[PDB]
């Protein structure tokens, strides 16, 4: 049925190029034999739908029944008479209305968006072609009160173009209806066809083009490590993270950063990723989805960082969401290093009971409330120590100005961070105070501690 | 009350159709009535008359007919102009004969036009043939003619240009549409009301 | 003799031969399994840095791309006033030498973006790759043949699509409103000019079934004006397409171009004019006191 | 009914006025620039103008006709743009799933209700 | 905006890596080329239908000139001079009548279908070269070369008893090469579209075998 509807439409398109009425030999006209067979098949399909119908009168008044009554009998009459009239044959284009239904029957159309798109396209095209055929018939056969003398020789494609121009409201005026019936038809079509065009063309254009920009998956590079970042991703969160991760005061690290978030980035985040084009990649997905976790290649990532919403309305809800994210990542890959921010300390205790949570392997839960209250307590032992500690982590360049102000000295102090590295055999066998007074200004380096492992400011006896 | 089954929906659709055919038939009757009004009055206002030719002559001037040749091919060829003047039953005075209203309107300066058949020689031959057949028609037989002192004030026609059959079909088939629309409503209400009686009978 | 097909063939052969070579290399890479940081990554990183504006040389290259796109568009605008096909001496035609140099620079910029590309096949199907295949090879053919056809040269106007991206690279566009405005303006203008060039080509070279006899002598600016009139739905009718291909193109453009115009022109006009009326600051007057009032103002 | 009545009456009245004004020319031109337009021709011209199609095959030529056209373009397009979609929304509000089940002799049927998704 | 006013308020296994996206775009392209090629074939088919049948319906014949003469009447040709400059010049009309292989009766010779349609009243037209004297000289030159061609050699001619009922042509006005190119290149588009789909599916399925091999 799907194929033969298009076949009959194409046959009508062929015939639309000929004169309006003519004599043609059925035994020597391949298109008339093909039409004869097509209409036999449509008569059989009509008979089957009639037998299957529940209410006959309801079936007789279904419009694809009406389309068969106005397109099948005249083919039979033509094949009997050995003559053809290009009469109501444009109604064949109304057969496209059932295309969506028979695609749904074939289990092809399932999604609402695709079903709606097919319905709109079918209704638009069938309406356009049918209306074009009717105006073509009416223009080529003039007005009876004018004795058919005011007919306009318009081709079917010319009428199609005129209908498109009229529907869009462009109205060139190069081609227009001139007969009274043609203009009377034009007036009624202007009411309906413009409302159809104005409604359907934007909706079709919205339905198409619904593509996901951030799809695909990360491609690992041999010899280079990559880091997956998830959780609370926003313009300021990413901007602050990239300023500290990619700072020029670290050594020449080439760790790639891969972001995983379920919200499409806004134009300012897309610009931020373009300013970091060779070091940052973003992929749209959910951290709770193992498919997305495989997409971001989290099974080969060096670590996974989970940023948290510090200013959330519900700290308990935020902690629960972060706990779920940690659970999902560990479930996909137990052996992944996870660094996360935890708002509370009881929720941190809840999280550390995870079977895959291994603090020795490098799982770090940075508890904000704990660290901030500890920093406040160290300010109670020595005021200013919270500022002293906080400035040792943030990567900062030297800034110098000509003014003699407290800010110059403060910035000069702020320019230093805490680092960690292995030290020369030339210092093995000496005391910790001795290597400290050696390192202090000769190398220009100060040591707070060494790797009975972590020892804060060792004595002279070590 | 809703004892009727599914048949109710098909019957209400049948009422809709029958009503739409009633409206269509009435609307199309008015539409065709407004379109036929001026042609039908311009035809009715022209009376039948008895005529006789006063003279047949050429005015020496020539005019273009268009001759045709497939797809869109046309060119123009000259024809010589005859004028014919005729005795009249309403004004009893000179009027110019014009074979039909299309001839009157395509060249009101002239009495006849040949169907354009390529070369000028065949147009002149066909005018001379018609001219000779009209010139000897002197009182031979008062041929009937059509005239209108209000809009063809000194012009006369050999034919009605208004086909009665085409008008008859333009008013008949909208009436048939209306009658069919009434019968569909009537049979639908007759079936609907008999279904209730056949239900109550059980 | 006419040579229009040589220019078109060089673009088609370039686009599809590259696509087939990539697909054959993929096929044969996996088929080798039947018979059985590197310098590649280092040059891919260097090319990716050059493509971005992360270095001074990269910024210079991006600015050069921005300037030369407009230069090539202006060259096409100059040529659009001449006959459709002609013979012209490369050694004595400053515009053809300038075009030659511009296309050399675009070939080099294409080569850099190819080296920097992650998925080659994805790159080969990126539309500014397609714009280079349909605009660079025909310039080479023209410079070799000492002849020019005004063929698909209107596709140069599609180079304006990358303007917002390379402005974001240069740290110029940061705000969402400005980025959106630049994107809308670029897409609108490039679509308009490209569509105008295509309808100009199609109208000036008639229908093959009519033996090219129904051609309409329309200038490029006349076609631009006709497209504007058609997009806005004014439809004067003074200028319109007459060829079958021109009308077939007009019908497909009426579906897309009116939805673009109806959507973009209000949104652009909303994005512009977002000025703060009550800005500035108070100017004190000597000898007269002033009072500042705040809080609940209604 | 209100929208249909207002639309049709406005259309026909405006068509009649433009028909009067076009068939009787401008007094400063001594009524010599009149255009022989039929009432139905003016109706068609008004429809073309209201919908914004603007074919240009039929248009007003007298000064008064154009002055009337300018004032009608302000009101008639706002009426058309507002009323035609609203009328088309009001019509066609039919219930697709109406009617009732028809029992079949010899075959049982089951009614399912509640949470349907 | 112009759609109504104000819109009347608001009236509205994954083991493959990144290569998957480039290959799905390659499938899209190959499918679009298949559709383009088929659609353009139908579009060109409807445009060529009437010209090709009007050409096919005209049979080849053998002809011989009955007579060559002037009808004494004159016609306008248009002569051209850069930018848009044109004016008109007269030419004298020849008619030529010819023996025919299908109707065996009088018909008027017309050098080609464009000559038949630009002046069906006349048998030849000179390319307009400024002054009337050069048009008349060029008609007299063609006339003298045609007048002595009496049975010299039955020259082939083209005729159609259904639409050129008493008119005859010296040439086909339908270039076979232009038609051939109009149907060949859409076919090439379709074949290229199929090969792109085939190589993309061949590469996609071999990537899975080369993955499972490891
Ligand atoms: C399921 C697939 C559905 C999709 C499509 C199937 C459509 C089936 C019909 C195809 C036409 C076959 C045919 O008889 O062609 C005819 C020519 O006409 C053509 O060859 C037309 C070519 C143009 C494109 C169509 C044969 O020549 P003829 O007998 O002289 O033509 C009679 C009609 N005519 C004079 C108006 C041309
Ligand atoms: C021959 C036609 C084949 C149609 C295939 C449809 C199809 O595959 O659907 C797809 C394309 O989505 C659409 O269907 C929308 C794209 C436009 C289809 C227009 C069809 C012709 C309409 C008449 C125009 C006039 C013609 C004159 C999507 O459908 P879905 O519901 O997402 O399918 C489930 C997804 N799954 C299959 C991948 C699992
Ligand atoms: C002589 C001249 C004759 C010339 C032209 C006359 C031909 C014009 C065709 C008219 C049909 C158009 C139409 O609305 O079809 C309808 C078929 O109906 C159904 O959707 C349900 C049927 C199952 C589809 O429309 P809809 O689905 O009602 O609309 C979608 C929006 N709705 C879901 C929101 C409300
Ligand atoms: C399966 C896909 C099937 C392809 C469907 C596409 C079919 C489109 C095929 C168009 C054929 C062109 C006809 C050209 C022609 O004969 O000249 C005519 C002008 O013709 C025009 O004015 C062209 C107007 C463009 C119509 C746009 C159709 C788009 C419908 C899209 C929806 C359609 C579904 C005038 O002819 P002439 O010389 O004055 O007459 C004497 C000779
Ligand atoms: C980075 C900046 C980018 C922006 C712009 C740079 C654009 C570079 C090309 C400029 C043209 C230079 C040139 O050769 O001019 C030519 C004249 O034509 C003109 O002088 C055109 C003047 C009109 C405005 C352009 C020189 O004369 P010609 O050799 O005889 O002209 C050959 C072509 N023509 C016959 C079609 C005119
Ligand atoms: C040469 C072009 C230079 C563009 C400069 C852009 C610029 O400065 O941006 C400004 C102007 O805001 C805009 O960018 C919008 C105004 C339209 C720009 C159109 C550019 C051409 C587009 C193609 C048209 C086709 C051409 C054929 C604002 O940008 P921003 O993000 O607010 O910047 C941060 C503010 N700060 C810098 C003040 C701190
Ligand atoms: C950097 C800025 C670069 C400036 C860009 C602006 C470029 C605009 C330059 C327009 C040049 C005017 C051509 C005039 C002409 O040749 O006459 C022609 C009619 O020409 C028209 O009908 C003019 C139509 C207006 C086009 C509006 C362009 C706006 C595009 C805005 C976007 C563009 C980006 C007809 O010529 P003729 O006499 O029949 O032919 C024989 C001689
Ligand atoms: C109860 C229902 C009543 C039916 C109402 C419907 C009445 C409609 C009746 C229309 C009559 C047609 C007139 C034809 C005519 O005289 O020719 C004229 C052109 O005429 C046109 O241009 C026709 C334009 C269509 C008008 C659409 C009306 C729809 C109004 C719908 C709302 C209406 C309520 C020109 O004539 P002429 O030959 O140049 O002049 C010399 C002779
Ligand atoms: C002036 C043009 C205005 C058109 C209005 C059409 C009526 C719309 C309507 O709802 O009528 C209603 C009544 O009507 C009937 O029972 C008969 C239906 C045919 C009416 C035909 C009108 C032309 C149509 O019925 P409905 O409300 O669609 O109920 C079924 C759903
Ligand atoms: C009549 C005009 C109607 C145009 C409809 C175009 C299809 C739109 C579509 O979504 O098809 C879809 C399938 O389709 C494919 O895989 C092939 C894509 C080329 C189709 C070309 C159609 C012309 C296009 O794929 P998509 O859904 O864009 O998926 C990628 C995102
Ligand atoms: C095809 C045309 C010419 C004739 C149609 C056949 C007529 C005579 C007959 C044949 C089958 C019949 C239907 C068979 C079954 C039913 C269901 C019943 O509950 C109500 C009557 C109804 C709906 C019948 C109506 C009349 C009917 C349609
Ligand atoms: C290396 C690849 C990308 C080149 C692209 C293919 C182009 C350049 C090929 C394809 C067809 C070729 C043309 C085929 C025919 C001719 C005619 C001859 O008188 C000069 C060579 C010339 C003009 C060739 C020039 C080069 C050409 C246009
Ligand atoms: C420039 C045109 C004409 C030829 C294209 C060159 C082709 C044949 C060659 C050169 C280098 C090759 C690429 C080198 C590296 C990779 C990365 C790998 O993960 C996928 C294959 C891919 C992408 C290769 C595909 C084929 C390739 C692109
Ligand atoms: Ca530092
Ligand atoms: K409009
Ligand atoms: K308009
Ligand atoms: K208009
Ligand atoms: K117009
Ligand atoms: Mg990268």
């Amino acid at each position: 049925v799907f194929a033969l509807s298009i076949g009959a439409l194409v046959i009508y398109f062929i015939d639309s190029s000929n004169p309006i009425e003519s004599c043609q030999n059925f035994y020597k006209d391949f298109t008339l034999q093909i039409d004869m067979a097509f209409n036999v098949f449509f008569l059989l399909y009509f008979g089957l739908r009639f037998i299957a119908a529940n209410d006959k009168l309801w079936f007789w008044l279904e419009v694809n029944s009406v389309v068969d009554f106005f397109t099948v009998p005249p083919v039979f009459v033509s094949v009997y008479l050995n003559r053809s009239w290009l009469g109501l044959r444009f109604l064949r284009a109304l057969r496209l209305i059932q295309f969506s239904e028979i695609l749904q029957f074939l289990n092809i159309l399932k999604t609402s968006n695709s079903i709606k798109l097919v319905n709109l396209l079918s209704i638009f095209i069938s309406t356009w072609l049918t209306a074009a055929g009717f105006i073509h018939l009416v223009e080529n056969s003039g007005d009876p009160w004018e004795n058919f003398q005011n007919n306009q020789a318009l081709t079917y494609w010319e009428c199609v173009y005129l209908l498109m121009v009229t529907m869009s409201t462009v109205g060139y005026g190069d081609v227009y209806a001139k007969t009274t019936l043609g203009r009377l038809f034009m007036v009624f079509f202007i009411l309906g066809g413009l409302a159809m065009f104005a409604s359907y063309v934007p909706e079709i254009i919205e339905l198409i083009g619904n593509r996901k920009k951030y799809g695909g998956s990360y491609s690992a590079v041999s010899g280079r490590k990559h880091i997956v970042v998830c959780g609370h991703i926003t313009l300021e969160s990413v901007s602050n993270f990239l300023k500290d991760f990619l700072h020029k005061d670290r050594d020449d690290v080439n760790v790639e950063i891969v972001f995983l978030h379920n919200i499409s980035p806004n134009l300012e985040l897309e610009a931020l990723f373009k300013r970091h084009f060779t070091q940052v990649e973003f992929y749209q997905g959910s951290v709770l989805n193992p498919h997305d976790l495989a997409r971001v290649k989290i099974e080969s990532a060096d670590a996974c960082l989970i940023l948290a919403n510090k200013y959330c309305a519900d700290p308990d809800a935020e902690d629960a969401s972060n706990i779920m994210r940690v659970i999902s990542i560990k479930n996909y890959h137990p052996k992944i290093r996870i660094i996360t921010q935890m708002l509370q300390y009881h929720n941190k205790a809840h999280l550390l009971n995870i079977p895959s949570w291994n603090w020795k392997e490098g799982d770090d839960a940075i508890c904000l409330a704990e660290l901030k209250l500890g920093f406040i307590a160290q300010s109670c032992l020595a005021q200013g120590l919270s500022t002293m500690l906080a400035n040792l982590f943030s990567m900062r360049s030297f800034i110098k100005i000509e003014e003699d102000t407290w800010q110059k000295y403060y910035l000069e102090g702020v320019s230093n961070e805490m680092y960690t590295e292995y030290l020369s055999s030339a210092f093995v066998g000496l005391s910790f105070p001795t290597v400290c007074e050696l390192c202090f200004v000769k190398l220009k380096l100060l040591m707070i501690a060494i790797e009975s492992r972590i020892l804060i400011n060792p004595g002279n006896h070590l | 009350r809703k004892t009727v089954t599914a048949l109710k929906a098909g019957e209400d659709k049948s009422i809709r159709l029958g009503l739409f055919l009633i409206i269509s038939g009435v609307v199309s009757l008015f539409i065709f009535g407004f379109c036929w009004l001026s042609p039908a009055l311009q035809d009715l206002q022209a009376t039948e008359a008895n005529c006789t030719v006063l003279s047949v002559q050429q005015i020496g001037e020539v005019f273009e007919c268009t001759f045709t040749c497939g797809a869109d091919c046309r060119g123009t060829s000259q024809y010589p102009c005859v004028q014919v003047y005729v005795n009249n039953s309403e004004s009893n005075s000179r009027a110019l004969l014009h074979s039909d209203e299309h001839q009157l309107l395509t060249n009101p300066k002239c009495s006849y036009i040949p169907p354009c058949k390529r070369e000028n020689q065949k147009n002149l031959e066909s005018v001379m043939n018609w001219q000779q057949y009209w010139k000897d028609e002197i009182g031979s037989q008062p041929f009937t003619c059509y005239f209108n002192q209000h809009q063809r004030p000194d012009d006369v026609l050999l034919h009605r240009t208004h086909d009665e059959i085409v008008l008859l079909h333009c008013f008949l088939w909208p009436l048939v549409t209306f009658v069919v629309g009434v019968l569909i409503v009537v049979l639908t209400i007759c079936a609907k009301s008999l279904a209730v009686k056949a239900e109550a009978m059980k | 003799q006419r040579m229009w097909w040589a220019f078109l063939a060089s673009s088609m052969v370039t686009f599809f031969g590259g696509l087939f070579i990539i697909l054959l290399w993929r096929t044969l890479k996996y088929l080798w399994t039947v018979c059985c940081v590197g310098w590649m990554t280092s040059v891919k990183d260097w090319a990716g840095v050059m493509i971005s504006a992360q270095t001074l040389t990269g910024r210079v290259l991006v600015v050069l791309v921005f300037a030369l796109s407009i230069g090539a568009l202006v060259i096409y605008f100059i040529d659009s006033s001449n006959p459709i096909e002609s013979c012209q001496n490369f050694y004595k035609d400053f515009t053809l030498q300038i075009d030659m140099a511009f296309n050399v620079f675009f070939l080099l910029y294409f080569g850099l973006r190819f080296i920097a590309a992650n998925d080659k096949l994805w790159f080969w199907l990126e539309v500014n790759s397609v714009v280079d295949f349909f605009t660079v090879p025909p310039v080479f053919v023209s410079v070799y043949l000492n002849r020019s056809w005004l063929g698909l040269r209107f596709l140069r106007a599609l180079r304006l699509i990358q303007f917002s991206e390379i402005l974001q690279f240069l740290n110029i566009l940061k705000t969402s409103n400005s980025i959106k405005l630049v994107n809308l303006l670029s897409i609108f203008i490039s679509t308009w000019l490209t569509a105008a060039g295509f309808i100009h080509l199609v109208e000036n070279s008639g229908d093959p079934w009519e033996n090219f006899q129904n051609n309409q002598a329309l200038t490029y600016w006349e076609c631009v004006y006709l497209l504007m009139v058609t997009m806005s739905t004014v439809g004067y009718g003074d200028v319109y397409a007459k060829t079958t291909l021109g009308r077939l193109f007009m019908v497909f453009f009426i579906l897309g171009g009116l939805a673009m115009f109806a959507s973009y022109v209000p949104e652009i006009i909303e994005l512009i004019g977002n000025r703060k009326k009550y800005g500035g600051s108070y100017s004190a007057v000597s000898g007269r006191k002033h009072i500042v009032v705040c809080g609940h103002i209604t």
